[PDB]
């Protein structure tokens, strides 16, 4: 009756003590939401399995004899063999399909729940936001009793079916979505995501052609993208808790989740928090919906009468609580209050931090920073000999979020050190020297160029002494860098780098990229030609003219960061681009019947457009056909009806189903009856990868 | 797997230039 008691739903005499606090944290309510969220999310989890947990690609992934190097959080998980891999989806398929049904849920919420984070800490470069939430939300279903409506262990057994739960199933899940949308909105509080540098160029998107009727791009880009979406977190945090202000919040909400599902690609993020968001509704929404309905469909729908009383809520007369009313009720305390705390718990796991912070996928936050990388060396000496060789960039690894973290390139460098000695290199030091930008700022090295990875110092919980701090003093740059970056021609490039005292680049510019010019734009440095062993001291503000084939170096001498840029132009390109327009234009005037005079025996293919009876076409003949023929191909993919697409579509997810149970199916009979020759292996295979049609 | 000394200093070459949203699925399959 109370106005403060009927907006929150609890008198606060409810928590004057331990014992009233259990008795409203275990009041009965309706489990007609609960039954329709678990329905949802394990019909969307068995969707998502062979699609983005990687099923279909598995065979590839954990291929048996192949060297790969693992970036597992614990050093001692290893992957198991391939086919006890697939015995292990198959499980989780399983366990999806019994959380959906609500058959053995508690079985089959263990089921889902375990190997679901095995996978996940076996490997670091796969941790989105939305994977840890669905393993949170697993975690949190293993122990609520979402079986008691529309579920077949209510069909088994009688004392199940339409039965009360108590109050704080709904408290746990309510406070997981309000944490993802607060914490998302806090953490988007950054000077970048207010300022309008990331996500920049997202309101090019036709999605947001209506706004640009009444703002200009850059408007649009500022008010609608970043601030619109800020919010947005906080007020769906908010309105959907009240019962005045729910209709406004559930469709913002909606309208919000449908743009992220189509602008990205994220995966069933956007499909789940749609199904979340019911959540806030009444308990007994599906009941009142399926009363509206006519006498004959209500035959196969759930039942409406109201539920019948359980044995796991406590009813008001007294009776004294139990014992797992009273652990309910500090698990939903304690985890939630774990949940607010475990973003900002960096400065424990300092070992993790970089520029950013942690490990990326516990924080929600979520789009936020953008980074580009422009080089990565691998650079070793031989132990023995003392010879000095050059790697590849990434060899030996299957994703490229070992460049950011530290903690990955320790691992990636004692997996070398491991691999190596196989290639008669004995007792590697392996130095890295990486160059990100953040936001579109200065390009600078992430690690530094003289340790050695191989033998350094790591642990989680201290700081690495290898990692150079962000130049953020160079922030304001920006603002001019881009007036420098739109003023260049349609051949022109630029590139910007920041480097520190005492250090030095050396770099080989390509015998095509002539006309390249070095500018300074801050600090004070030396530039040297090995060519002839000059060396030139720079001011602000000096152009250079470099090589276009060799090798130079430049050296920071300032006190402080040095700021300087490159200007290129591929002149090898500009004359091949010319030449081609030159034949273009001739093949044209010869159709529209200029240039009478009979055409050359090279340009006869052009005009057949077939190398037949004859010698074989230029260079440039070729790349002129290529062109055409991706031209060609390009106009015909725009110019297709909206229902091809969809056919394509639909066929390629067919495609990837059935590849994902043939392949299953093979890897049980390998299990259990045994391995047949090779051959019937190989047509077996064969008959996996075939496109349905 | 190793590389010459010039193709290892050569910091002006065409990448593939794109944004790094960490929260998006990979593409997995191919042509
Ligand atoms: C000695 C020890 C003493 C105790 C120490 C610990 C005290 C902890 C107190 C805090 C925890 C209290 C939990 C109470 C449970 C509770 O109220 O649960 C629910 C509330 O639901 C939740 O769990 C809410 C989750 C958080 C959502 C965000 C709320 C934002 C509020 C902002 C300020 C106003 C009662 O709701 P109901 O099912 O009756 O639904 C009716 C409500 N309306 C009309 C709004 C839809
Ligand atoms: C009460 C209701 C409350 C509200 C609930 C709201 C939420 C409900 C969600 C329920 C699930 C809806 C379907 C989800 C589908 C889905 O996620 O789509 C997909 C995944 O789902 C699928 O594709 C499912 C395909 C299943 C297989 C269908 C095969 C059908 C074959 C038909 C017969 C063909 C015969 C042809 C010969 C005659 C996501 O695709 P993507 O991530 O690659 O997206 C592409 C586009 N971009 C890149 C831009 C993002
Ligand atoms: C990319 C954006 C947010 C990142 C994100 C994503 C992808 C999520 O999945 C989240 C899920 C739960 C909690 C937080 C999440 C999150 O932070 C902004 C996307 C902006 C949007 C597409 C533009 C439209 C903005 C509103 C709806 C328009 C209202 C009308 C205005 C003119 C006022
Ligand atoms: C050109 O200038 C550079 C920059 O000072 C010279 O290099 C340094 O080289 C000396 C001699 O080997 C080293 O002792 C210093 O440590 C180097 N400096 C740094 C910051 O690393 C270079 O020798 C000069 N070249 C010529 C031909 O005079
Ligand atoms: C400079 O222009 C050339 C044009 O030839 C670009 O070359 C393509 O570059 C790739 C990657 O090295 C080669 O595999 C192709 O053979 C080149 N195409 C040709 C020869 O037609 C080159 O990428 C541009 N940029 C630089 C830095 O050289
Ligand atoms: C003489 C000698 O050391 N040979 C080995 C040889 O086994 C291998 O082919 C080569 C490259 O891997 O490494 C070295």
């Amino acid at each position: 009756d109370s106005r403060i008691g009927k907006l929150l739903g609890f008198e606060w005499t409810d928590l004057s003590s331990w014992r009233r606090l259990v008795t409203l944290l275990n009041r009965p309510t309706d489990p007609a939401s609960l039954a329709v969220f678990r329905f949802l999310f394990g019909f969307l989890m068995v969707l998502d399995i062979p699609q983005e947990r990687g099923l279909s690609s598995l065979d590839r992934k954990y291929l048996d004899g192949l060297d790969v190097c693992r970036f597992p959080l614990l050093d001692a998980l290893r992957p198991l063999p391939l086919d006890w891999m697939y015995l292990v989806y198959t499980i989780m398929f399983l366990g999806a399909l019994g959380m959906m049904l609500g058959l053995c849920y508690r079985i089959s919420c263990v089921l889902f729940l375990l190997p679901y984070w095995y996978v996940f800490l076996l490997d670091k470069t796969s941790w989105n936001n939305h994977s840890y939430l669905y393993g949170l939300l697993a975690f949190q279903l293993t122990f609520m009793d979402a079986n008691h409506y529309w579920s077949v262990d209510g069909l088994l057994n009688a004392h199940r079916r339409n039965a009360h739960v108590p109050l704080w199933n709904y408290a746990v899940l309510r406070g997981q979505i309000f944490i993802v949308y607060f914490i998302a909105g806090v953490k988007k509080l950054d000077a970048d995501w207010v300022e309008g540098y990331s996500m920049e160029y997202l309101s090019r998107h036709w999605l947001f052609s209506p706004f640009k009727l009444l703002l200009s791009e850059e408007l649009t880009s500022l008010l609608v993208v970043h601030w619109g979406g800020l919010l947005l977190d906080l007020s769906a945090g908010f309105l959907l808790f009240f019962d005045v202000s729910r209709s406004i919040g559930l469709f913002f909400v909606s309208y919000f989740h449908c743009m992220n599902s189509q602008l990205f690609s994220i995966g069933m993020f956007s499909y789940v928090m749609l199904a979340s968001s019911p959540l806030f509704c009444s308990p007994e929404w599906p009941r009142k919906l399926v009363s509206y309905c006519p006498r004959r469909l209500q035959q196969l729908l759930p039942l409406k009468a109201a539920p019948q009383p359980s044995v796991s809520c406590v009813y008001k007369r007294g009776q004294k609580p139990g014992l797992r009313h009273q652990l309910g009720a500090a698990f939903t305390l304690l985890y939630l209050l774990e949940q607010l705390f475990l973003p900002y718990s960096h400065f424990l796991t300092q070992g993790y931090n970089n520029w950013t912070n942690g490990l990326y996928g516990y924080s929600w936050d979520m789009m936020v920073h953008s980074r580009s990388h422009q080089h990565v060396k691998i650079t070793y000496r031989d132990g023995r000999t003392g010879e000095l060789g050059y790697l590849n960039p990434g060899v030996f690894t299957q994703s490229r979020r070992w460049k950011d973290h530290a903690d990955m390139l320790k691992q990636y460098a004692t997996c070398l050190s491991r691999l190596l000695p196989k290639y008669n290199v004995t007792e590697p030091q392996i130095y890295f020297d990486i160059w990100v930008s953040i936001n579109d700022r200065f390009q600078q090295r992430i690690f530094d160029p003289r340790v050695d990875i191989v033998q350094a110092a790591w642990s989680p919980f201290q700081r690495t002494s290898w990692v150079q701090p962000l130049l953020m003093d160079l922030s304001p740059w920006r603002a001019k860098l881009q007036e420098i970056k739109s003023s260049l021609d349609n051949h022109t490039e630029v590139v910007f780098i920041a480097d520190f005292p005492g250090l030095h680049l050396e770099n080989f510019v390509s015998e095509d990229l002539g006309n390249t010019s070095i500018q300074l734009l801050q600090g004070e440095v030396t530039v040297e030609l090995v060519a002839e062993q000059k060396n030139q001291t720079l001011r602000e503000g000096e152009k250079m003219q470099l090589p276009a084939g060799e090798y130079h170096k430049v050296y920071t001498t300032s006190p402080s960061p040095s700021c300087y840029m490159y200007v290129y132009v591929n002149t090898t390109e500009l004359a091949l681009e010319q030449d081609l327009a030159y034949l273009q234009e001739l093949k044209e005037k010869v159709e529209n019947g200029s240039e009478t005079g009979p055409l050359p025996p090279e340009l006869q293919p052009l005009l057949e457009g077939e190398v037949k009876g004859g010698p074989e076409p230029t260079p440039l003949v070729q790349t002129f056909l290529r062109r055409q023929q991706r031209l060609q191909e390009i106009e015909r993919r725009r110019n297709t009806p909206f229902h091809e697409r969809f056919f394509r579509f639909l066929l390629r997810k067919l495609y990837v189903f059935r590849r994902s149970f043939l392949m299953t199916c093979i890897s049980l009979r390998n299990l259990i009856l045994g391995r047949p020759s090779l051959e019937q292996l190989a047509q077996e295979v064969t008959y996996a990868n075939l496109r349905p049609f | 797997l190793f590389i010459r000394r010039e193709q290892a200093n050569n910091i002006l070459a065409r990448v593939t230039r794109a944004n790094s949203f960490l929260e998006e699925m990979k593409k997995g399959h191919l042509e």
